[PDB]
């Protein structure tokens, strides 16, 4: 388990 | 589809037609560009002047699919470097996203929640700016249902993640009133049964418990501690890790705040955290133990009754180095605030040999800590005249050698304290 993304892209 | 692998100039060309459907085709093409695995041409899209255009498609209520594709494209641009997120913010995207929170289409409002996440996640400036434009009410309104289970769960995972970014980052921390406003909803998501919602809730609560004590107080007074402790129990490491981090923050506060966590049952989970096969959990559990050992005698006493001293001896004896460092601290703290009985007990559990072993690390700071660990213990052996018995064991297991050699070390505190000890107990 690990950090939460700061930012994410909705991916293909 | 006819919107796969277009060129930027094509996208520009369609976006500048004055034909709402061609605009839509080209926006969908941009979105698919921006969703591809290897290296989407964010900068070109930015340089082409696309952002103001996308942003103003957000406002076309009459044309929901273009709302959505522009949302998504802007999302993915905002997912880049700060510089790329500034471009999106600079196009006016924030109020326009806040308006889409009201969309009657769940897939669009979800994309706006998500975009605002990426913006707030850049940093406290953008976070505080999302807050100033009004985002929190309409976000919270999305979760105002009698039972969270009825919401799609992708949807709920998004809002939770976004909310938790409004809690995140630190110079400065998020505004008190925003925190008060969000908290009841955190408390509720923290009881929901989706693992991802739970991980993200705990992360929020950890972000809020990393500061001064009034901040911790705000969280403690909501009564989430019991629930944190239960999550600390969780089988999924992605939940345990943030739960453990929030427990850890909380015991950096006052004794009374630390006690809520003791009261809550926390110490029963430690045998297992301090022997966890994830190195990081073991480190943080040890760190947490060290702030519990810096509390009251009767708190040290609970660490004793729970049988945790052997687990510190354990961790001092074999764990990775940074975890041993934190263990050292747990020991030094225990030895400062402990009664004599307690410090005796720590010695009977076998603390001396692995403490000495560490004396030969290249880390200059661990050595200082170990040094008055010993010192404090010698201290307590004086109050029962036992310095002989003590000096012997230190002698017996290589203690004295490493110690004496310490004097020949470059430090203000190191050589002082080592020479001191030797002159005081080993002459």
């Amino acid at each position: 388990n690990e950090g939460s993304g700061s930012k994410r892209p909705k991916v293909e | 589809q006819g919107t796969v692998n277009w060129s930027v100039e094509d996208i520009v060309k369609g976006i500048n037609s004055n034909n709402l459907e061609s605009q839509l085709q080209a926006t969908q093409a941009a979105r698919k560009l921006l969703s591809r695995e290897k290296q989407p041409p964010i900068d070109n899209i930015i340089r082409a002047g696309l952002i103001p255009k996308f942003v103003s498609f957000l406002g076309k209520t009459d044309c929901s699919p273009i709302q959505f594709e522009s949302a998504w494209a802007l999302t993915n641009i905002a997912s880049g470097t700060s510089e790329q997120t500034k471009a999106v913010v600079d196009g006016g995207a924030i109020p326009a996203f806040i308006s889409l929170l009201a969309s009657p289409h769940a897939h669009i409002s979800e994309q706006a929640v998500w975009a605002l996440g990426n913006i707030a996640g850049d940093g406290s400036a953008f976070r505080d700016l999302v807050i100033k434009h009004g985002a929190i009410d309409p976000l919270l309104a999305l979760l105002a249902v009698p039972d969270l289970s009825t919401l799609a769960c992708g949807y709920l995972r998004n809002l939770t993640w976004t909310l938790s970014n409004l809690c995140r980052n630190k110079n400065p921390a998020p505004p008190l009133d925003a925190v008060e406003q969000i908290l009841p909803t955190l408390v509720r998501l923290l009881h929901h049964n989706d693992p991802e919602v739970l991980a993200d809730s705990c992360w929020a609560i950890s972000y809020l418990t990393d500061g001064p004590n009034e901040r911790i107080e705000m969280v403690v007074k909501k009564g989430v501690v019991p629930q944190l402790v239960k999550l600390l129990g969780a089988t999924e490491l992605p939940i345990v890790t943030p739960a453990l981090r929030a427990i850890g923050n909380i015991v950096t506060g006052t004794d009374e705040q630390t006690q809520k966590v003791i009261d809550a049952g926390a110490l029963a989970v430690f045998p297992s955290l301090l022997t966890n096969p994830k190195t990081n959990i073991q480190k943080e559990a040890t760190w947490t133990m060290s702030n519990i050992t810096a509390g009251r005698q009767d708190q040290i006493q609970q660490v004793v009754n729970h049988g945790l001293v052997p687990f510190l001896v354990g961790v001092l004896s074999k764990a990775d180095f940074k975890t041993q460092k934190e263990a050292a601290w747990a020991i030094t703290n225990y030895t400062s605030g402990g009664t004599v009985e307690q410090i005796v007990y720590l010695v009977h559990c076998g603390i001396i040999e692995p403490l000495m072993n560490l004396l030969s690390a290249k880390d200059t700071k661990i050595i200082q800590v170990i040094l008055d660990a010993i010192s404090n213990i010698f201290q307590a052996a004086e109050k029962l005249g036992e310095t002989e018995k003590l000096s012997i064991m230190i002698e017996e297991c290589g203690g004295l050698d490493k110690i004496e050699a310490l004097q020949r070390h470059e430090n203000e505190s190191v050589y002082k304290a080592s020479l001191n000890l030797i002159e005081k107990y080993f002459s």
